[PDB]
RNA sequence: CGCCUCCUAAAAGGUAACGGAGGCGCCCAAAGGUCCCCUCAGGCGGGACGGAAAUCCGCCGGAGAGCGCAAGGGUAGAAGG
RNA sequence: GGCGACACACGUGCUACAAUGCCCACUACAAAGCGAUGCCACCCGGCAACGGGGAGCUAAUCGCAAAAAGGUGGGCCCAGUUCGGAUUGGGGUCUGCAACCCGACCCCAUGAAGCCGGAAUCGCUAGUAAUCGCGGAUCAGCCAUGCCGCGGUGAAUACG
RNA sequence: CGCGGGGUGGAGCAGCCCGGUAGCUCGUCGGGCUCAUAACCCGAAGGUCGUCGGUUCAAAUCCGGCCCCCGCAACCA
């Protein structure tokens, strides 16, 4: 969900930057 | 079958290897990688070479099942052992990362009792 | 934790008592305010009475606890249950 | 009979070598298997799925014998068990049956123990005896998962010619039984 | 032995995942093993297989050092 | 209030008391017959669940077990399974 | 040190219990604001957080900054699951003198309850509700799911 | 002390005859409703069945003992 940091969904909800989600 | 357990022959090998304790979604796009097998495959559709590959390669790159579990509680039971704050707080069976433990411990703490 | 890159940080004055006993053998029991220092390889089979915000707890320094910090071992707070 | 290799093992290595060891004044006076009984104290079946037989084709599979059943000597309370009950499956394996069940037992059957850390060595009866348990009964080659439904542990009473322990961990020892310590 | 009962033996081949073979006698002719004796941990020297640390803690204090004295 | 068991009951039997203790008013188509086979309780050690006490193994046991039910007698060289 | 406790109890919120869904890769589409010891472009390293370079930007011109849902393609096939992310172990980055109590964030693994919620109870009549994301204040950092705003899409129903 | 009966959750009672599993009301806890309280609604919890022995594989539930309580009698004078 929304609460996942390992989805990107997540670090867009929690609006980080990761191996998930990068810029 | 695998390490320690088995696999369901229905789904594909990408999720096939969470299922082992010790192996989550990271890993499991890995050593399809490290061994070249296709993730789509299902593991009813596994080859014997593939797997032993795949069984030879993963169950030597980390410990999984049993020899993973014994470092948890080698590291959670030496904390008891310490005494520190962090094997305080397993003691107490509370949470160990600061949480709040007024209101909403319930994952540490199970039921509510009055 | 701690950036590594940076210095593994420890309080001067902890550290010089340290190797001070260190230097003139064991002994002398050291009272401490720095919980928030981390414990040191030298620091084992020291003992010191760290500072709980009332009282100097005094905690004997083994090679088991070296990778902490101080203040995990003296407990600043106190709960016995209820009823 | 049939021929089988970890007997002959015995034969060959293990004689010499527990006579060397010790001595012995008759080759009589050296070790032996006596027998290997294998348990299945259900304690389950007794009350539901009393034809629980599908255990005891499982206990044929993994020694081409099967069991004799095992029923309560006596009824309890507690063990929510009447005297004249079908509680355990039993089978004696001897001289053939032994050696072979024992032999897919080493090469097979340890190693595939989850967290094998080797048998204990201090299992033993105090006559040279050893007796050891199993928490279920897919470990054995001819048990596939497929085929099993739930988990039936067991327990293994190795019996010895040897009287003391000594000499029987000796054998078993020659015979390779891993010890964990 | 009641003849009738028991479940016929027959040769049988055992198949390591190192594809040992392992003759013996068995109710299924040809069989493979996830294991054998010549792969299994406790066997093989113990070989660690992912860790040979053995209770790294406590130091390991490696990054260390860095104090002044 | 009738019958069984034990003491009373005095080493034959029988022997009283509103004397001291318990039972029976059935049950088994096998709990009967016969042939064949086995031997218990208990204690210790070992044994996944599983224990005090399930089933298993070894070891020690003349019977202290069991023998449908009260007690007694009898009993494994069986009346026991 | 405490305000962060913790048998409990209540309120207010967030995340879900999934297929009108989840995940992944590509393509869009805003508004409103902030920024000189700050935005930091772009490069490199690094799984990543981030670190080293480093232009411009004093602001409609530089940057923050990707909007997200959406569309496209694929997988998943009803599963306590490719739902769920709680807890916990370990390894790290960053600020900070110092992240034990008592920060955030990155990575692996762990993968909890939860299958739409009793009594009861709340908001809403339109760009509203619902859902999607963005900015700012405080602030070194942040315990912000909060607050104040901004925009995307966008309902049903009012007999009385 | 002679006879009969009973002694179950905090209270009042059930389950006993037929031993395999103890239920009801009230009450208590928590929540809901109320400005609050009661009432009410939801939910939740919770019983060596006197005591001691024996019977039983197993006893609240069988048996015996003791204790308490209750009812009945304690007579011809
Ligand atoms: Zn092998």
């Amino acid at each position: 969900g929304k609460g996942d940091r390992r989805t990107r969904r997540g670090k867009i909800w929690r609006g980080t930057y990761g191996k998930y989600r990068p810029r | 079958r695998i390490a320690g357990v088995e696999i369901p022959r229905n789904k594909r090998v990408d999720v096939a290897l969470t299922y082992i304790y010790g192996i989550g979604k990271a890993r499991a796009k890995e050593a399809l990688e490290k061994t070249g097998i296709n993730p789509a495959t299902r593991v009813k559709d596994l080859t014997e070479a593939e797997v032993v590959r795949l069984r030879e390669y993963v169950e030597n790159t980390w410990k999984l099942e049993g020899e993973l579990r014994a470092e948890v509680a080698a590291n959670i039971k030496r904390l008891m052992d310490i005494g520190c704050y962090r094997g305080l707080r397993h003691r107490r069976g509370l949470p160990v990362r600061g949480q709040r433990t007024r209101t909403n411990a319930r994952t540490r703490k199970g039921p509510r009792k009055t | 934790p701690r950036s590594l890159k940076k210095g593994v940080f420890v309080d001067d004055h902890l550290l010089e008592k340290v190797l001070e006993l260190n230097a003139k053998g064991e002994k002398r029991l050291i009272k401490t305010w720095s919980r928030r220092s981390t414990i040191v390889p030298e620091m084992v089979g020291h003992t010191i009475a760290v500072y709980n915000g009332k009282q100097h707890v005094p905690v004997y320094i083994t090679e088991n606890m070296v990778g902490h910090k101080l203040g995990e071992f003296a407990p600043t707070r106190t709960y016995r249950g209820h009823g | 009979p049939l021929d089988v290799a970890l007997k002959r093992k015995y034969y060959e290595e293990v004689r010499p070598e527990l006579i060397r060891r010790f001595g012995y004044q008759n080759v009589w006076e050296v070790p032996r298997l006596e027998k290997v009984v294998i348990n299945q104290g259900l304690g389950e079946a007794k009350e539901d799925a009393r034809i629980l037989e599908k255990a005891a084709q499982e206990l044929a599979l993994i020694t081409g014998q099967k069991p004799a059943v095992t029923r309560a000597k006596k009824s309890i309370s507690n063990f929510k068990l009447r005297k004249g009950m079908p509680i355990g499956l039993r089978v004696t394996l001897r001289r053939d049956r032994m050696w072979i069940f024992l032999e897919k037992l080493l090469n097979v059957a340890l190693p595939r123990i989850r967290d094998f850390r080797g048998l204990n060595p201090n299992s033993f009866d105090g006559r040279g005896n050893y007796n050891l348990g199993l928490r279920e009964q897919l470990i054995f080659p001819e048990i596939t998962y497929d085929m099993v439904d739930a988990l039936r542990g067991m327990d293994i009473a190795v019996v010895t010619t040897a009287e003391t322990d000594e000499e029987a961990r000796a054998l078993l020892e020659l015979l390779g039984f891993p010890f964990r310590k | 032995m009641k003849e009738g009962i028991h479940p016929k033996l027959v040769p049988a081949r055992i198949i390591c995942g190192c594809g040992n073979v392992i003759e013996t006698y068995s109710t299924k002719p040809e069989i493979y093993v996830e294991v054998c004796s010549k792969c299994h941990p406790f066997y093989t020297g113990q070989q660690r297989f992912v860790d040979t640390e053995g209770r790294v803690e406590r130091f390991q204090r490696r990054y260390g050092d860095s104090y002044r004295k």
